[PDB]
């Protein structure tokens, strides 16, 4: 009954039209993903790096971020639906 | 006027008043090495100041007006450890009489409790869910006037915050002690800055106050963003304050490249506990020391100075071609060795004509002395390109308000916690 746990990784893919749930993400590494159609549901991300990404129709619902940073993304507000942040960071948007 | 005055002598505190309290300092009580009355308080027992006041000046009374004053620099507050949580940093109550001054979540605290356990307290609070703060981790001077039989008074930089009566309390007998200490501090990582504190045996009034804050301000010292003394060789983080929302940036080294205002500046966030732009962001500014004759290492006004810019780890020079055609020169980033005769010469400014204070300033010069003027921006087609130009110098000699050539010095701070 604890998250699904996946930690220590690169993700440099496109990742595209998928749900992902009741997943924990530790020291995850998404560096020049394209995300197209993905919503992140009732997941943890702790002391993850987002960096160069840019997403299509892609939400985090039900989401808390830790210890996280997101580099050169073009994640807005509303891509963060329900979710919280705890000692998180945005710098260098796209636009 | 001045029954306590505590500043730092000889790696201790002293009192200057004519009743010379006595001092007694723990293990781990801290002086800033720049500023040696900037003293730091760290959240274990052993870092405490005990003051011994004379039974002379022993507060108990009905009716006899007080105030204090103090400086003051408190970290940001960064989790839920720190919501709900009054601690207390100066304390004069024995036997549940007298006064003290606390802390909590966005907030300075004064009390007051009579011999009866009457309590009255003002308050001043911050937000931190604000873009640019002018009180998260900067220092603020705090006064506390009480008049017995009118009102506790808070004021904030001169300005006054909070008031509330408090004629419904008896006698008040303080202790003959004041400690100076983080008590009842659930965060372990708390810390507080304090300098200059003062105890004195009247209300003081509003002029008394702003003359106070004047005075021990130091306005011929230029200041970083913390309110701490500017140096020379130290890297900055720079900040315009008519847009904030920019960083400093470099397209190219060169005379034929250009210093712009690039953005948009990120954010740090805690949900409901904090959320503020990021501080640590484009090319650092490092001032170095050109005509000054001062030995030590503090910008003054009047310096005149070079700046150096690093881009990429590498340090280059700040100057223009005076000679470009108009009154904006735009500003370029050069090998050192290659600025030639180019303008460079940054004259340092931290207050205006008539002796005001006011934010910082740089007033770029030829070598012959001549103004090209205070360093700000320009737009061209759409890119905020840093520019000096000696229109602002004409509105400022005018009085009249000016738009992007006022800068806050940013260096890394352990009081803010934003990564670099």
């Amino acid at each position: 009954m604890e998250r699904d746990k996946y930690a220590n990784f690169t993700i440099n893919f496109t990742m595209e039209n998928q749900i992902h749930t009741g997943m924990e993400y530790d020291n995850g590494r998404f560096i020049g993903v394209k995300f197209k159609s993905v919503t992140f549901k009732d997941s943890v991300f702790k002391s993850c790096t987002f960096e160069d990404v840019t997403s299509v129709n892609t939400y985090f619902k039900n989401c808390t971020f830790i210890d996280t940073v997101f580099d050169n993304t073009d994640f807005e507000p509303y891509k963060f639906i329900d979710s919280e942040f705890k000692n998180c960071s945005f710098f260098h948007n796209k636009t | 006027t001045s029954i306590l005055s505590i500043v730092y002598k000889k790696d201790d505190l002293i009192d200057l008043s004519r009743y010379g309290a006595k001092i007694n300092i723990g293990d781990r009580v801290y002086y800033d090495s720049i500023d040696k009355n900037q003293i730091k308080l760290i959240n274990l027992e052993s870092s405490t100041i005990e003051v011994i006041l004379k039974n002379a000046i022993v507060y108990n009374s009905m009716y006899e007006n007080f105030s204090t004053s103090f400086w003051i620099k408190i970290p940001k507050y960064f989790s839920k450890i720190n919501l709900n949580n009054e601690y207390t940093i100066i304390n004069c109550i024995e036997n549940n009489s007298g006064w003290k001054v606390s802390l909590n979540y966005g907030e300075i605290i004064w009390t007051l409790q009579d011999n009866k356990q009457n309590i009255q307290r003002v308050v001043f609070k911050y937000s931190q869910m604000v873009n640019i703060s002018d009180y998260i981790n900067r220092w603020i001077f705090v006064t506390i006037t009480n008049n017995r039989l009118t009102k506790s008074k808070i004021y904030i930089n001169g300005r006054l915050i909070d008031q509330k009566p408090i004629s419904n309390l008896g006698n008040i007998h303080a202790s003959n002690k004041i400690m100076f200490k983080l008590d009842g501090c659930r965060d372990p990582r708390r810390y507080i800055m304090i300098k200059y504190f003062n105890l004195f045996d009247k209300e003081l009034n509003e002029k008394e106050i702003k003359d106070l804050y004047d005075s021990q301000s130091n306005s011929g010292i230029l200041k970083d963003f913390w309110g701490n003394y500017l140096q020379y060789d130290k890297p900055y983080y720079m900040l315009n304050l008519f847009d904030p929302n920019k960083y400093v940036d470099v397209n190219n080294i060169g005379i034929r490249g250009y210093m712009y205002l690039k953005g948009p500046r990120g954010s740090v966030v805690t949900t409901n506990i904090y959320l503020n732009s990021t501080l640590y962001e484009g090319t650092k500014f490092i001032i170095k020391k050109y005509a000054s004759g001062n030995e030590d290492n503090i910008v003054r006004n009047n310096d005149r100075v070079y700046i150096n810019v690093v881009v990429k780890n590498k340090e280059y020079r700040l100057a223009t071609n005076a000679s470009q055609a108009g009154v904006e020169k735009i500003l370029s980033a050069l090998e050192i060795p290659d600025v030639g005769n180019l303008s460079q010469v940054v004259v340092m400014k931290s207050k205006d004509d008539q002796g005001i204070r006011n934010k910082c300033k740089m007033n770029l010069q030829d070598n012959n002395g001549n103004d090209i003027g205070f360093i700000g921006f320009h737009l061209y087609d759409n890119i905020a390109k840093l520019v000096a130009s000696n229109w602002y110098n004409r509105q400022v000699g005018k009085a009249s308000r000016t738009f992007g050539c006022s800068w806050e010095f940013i260096p890394v701070d352990d009081g803010w916690g934003e990564s670099s």
